[PDB]
């Protein structure tokens, strides 16, 4: 559920 | 912050044609994972933006057909074949690769249509306004195409720029024409110094200007 | 379908505070990554904040960092934006947006709300003055000048709405922290003055409603 955004969004955290 | 530089902010294009909006990035937007997080959005008038393309060359669900994301590295091209009425609005490119994520300034997709000469109306101030101590002279220039127009005020045969305010509509979504208001605002006293007021428009539809005026009497 | 409805927008003094909510219907907030994005009066879109799909992480670009807080309330199925220590540069439209899984739309934003409008200013709120625009001398054109109100927005109708063909309402112009707009209307000259045309103006913020018959001078 913190696994749906791999790809660029992950970058924001 | 990666500069997303896009903006021919127009391209003039007739229905059923090709259309190519470009977007240039500050640097390469190729992610450390060998992806390109470049996105395309369309904002139709009076709406939020809509997703068109993500990841450089990926069309989103339901997003038509004629929409296509091409490009690589620093240069990108959204490319609309066909061009329907529904495509009107402002296209933004967007970068997700670099850590303050950034937008382009948008390109408006201008729809070509038959040339129309403006309809010029000029209005002396209201008497109610005069009682309050001001006097606004208003000039409407309506339903013309193309967008390129010159408005010019004249007071007793003499040009004037100071104290002129202008407002332009976005392309009308129904008949794709443009329109514009122009106001000269003066104090009652100031206004009453001069007799004749003129509002003259220069548009590609006419080699000589369109003139509307009046007198105080 | 999926729907996000921002609310909470308002006029506030610089250095002030306020909270936007954004209510989701059509999907659960607790299963999506969500951002606030703003669009300035000049149509420039800039990033405001983001919360992780699982709700454990937050991002803010440097210009809003430390002043702003994005929260979510999974029970209310609502996203929040607490905005403190406000600057006039923060004046813009605040959109609320979701990101589907990276498998769906490469971390792009599929749905955007409709915006709430925030204005950071100390300028005092002021009802408008409304003036007829009748000509002084086939298709007769008329107008309303709506002068000296703040803040936005203002709503202009003609014969309580019954009249919509041939209407243009120009974007407001801001001089001296007060706004001014005008609306045009067209009508066959035969229906004048057989049918008394009235423009109706409302300025919610100041509880102002003014109807205003246009009569011919």
């Amino acid at each position: 559920n913190e696994s749906l955004n791999t790809g660029w969004l992950a970058g924001l955290f | 912050d990666v500069l997303m530089t896009q903006t021919p902010l127009s391209l003039p294009v007739s229905l059923g044609d090709q259309a190519s909006i470009s977007c240039r990035s500050s640097q390469s937007l190729v992610h450390s994972d060998g992806n390109t997080y470049l996105e395309w959005y369309l904002q139709k008038p009076g709406q939020s933006p809509n997703l068109l393309i993500y990841k450089l060359s990926n069309r989103f669900s339901g997003v038509p057909d004629r929409f296509s994301g091409s490009g690589s590295g620093t240069d990108f091209t959204l490319k609309i074949s066909r061009v329907e009425a529904e495509d009107l609005g402002v296209y933004y490119c967007f970068q997700g690769s670099h850590v303050p994520p950034t937008f382009g300034g948008g390109t408006k997709l201008e729809i070509k249509r038959a040339d129309a000469a403006p309809t010029v109306s000029i209005f002396p101030p209201s008497s109610e306004q005069l009682t309050s101590g001001g006097a606004s002279v208003v000039c409407f220039l309506n339903n013309f195409y193309p967008k390129d127009i010159n408005v010019k005020w004249k007071i007793d045969g003499s040009e004037r720029q100071n104290g002129v305010l202008n407002s332009w509509t976005d392309q009308d979504s129904k008949d794709s024409t443009y329109s514009m208001s122009s106001t000269l605002t003066l104090t009652k006293d100031e206004y009453e110094r001069h007799n004749s007021y003129t509002c003259e428009a220069t548009h590609k539809t006419s080699t000589s200007p369109i003139v509307k005026s009046f007198n105080r009497n | 379908e999926v729907m996000l409805v921002e609310s909470g927008g308002d006029l506030v003094k610089p250095g002030g505070s306020l909270k936007l909510p954004c209510a989701a219907s059509g999907f659960t907030v607790s299963t999506y990554a969500m951002s606030w994005i703003r669009q300035t009066p000049e149509k420039r879109l800039e990033w405001v904040a983001t919360i992780s799909s699982g709700g454990s992480y937050t991002y803010y670009p440097d210009n809003v960092k430390g002043r702003f807080t994005i929260s979510r309330d999974i029970a209310k199925n609502t996203l929040y934006l607490q905005m403190s220590s406000l600057r006039s540069e923060d004046t813009a439209m605040y959109y609320c947006a979701r990101h589907p899984p990276t498998v769906v739309a490469g971390d792009a934003m599929d749905y955007w709300g409709q915006g709430t409008s925030v204005t950071v200013s100390s300028a005092k709120t002021t009802p408008p003055s409304v003036y007829p625009l009748a000509p002084g001398s086939s298709m007769v054109t008329l107008g309303c000048l709506v002068k000296g109100y703040f803040p936005e927005p203002v709503t202009v109708t003609w014969n309580s709405g019954s009249l919509s063909s041939g209407v243009h309402t120009f974007p407001a112009v801001l001089q001296s922290d007060l706004y001014t707009l005008s609306s045009s209307v067209t009508v066959p000259s035969s229906t004048w003055p057989s049918e008394t045309v009235t423009c109706n103006v409302a300025h919610p913020a100041s509880s102002t409603k003014v109807d205003k018959k246009i009569v011919p001078r």
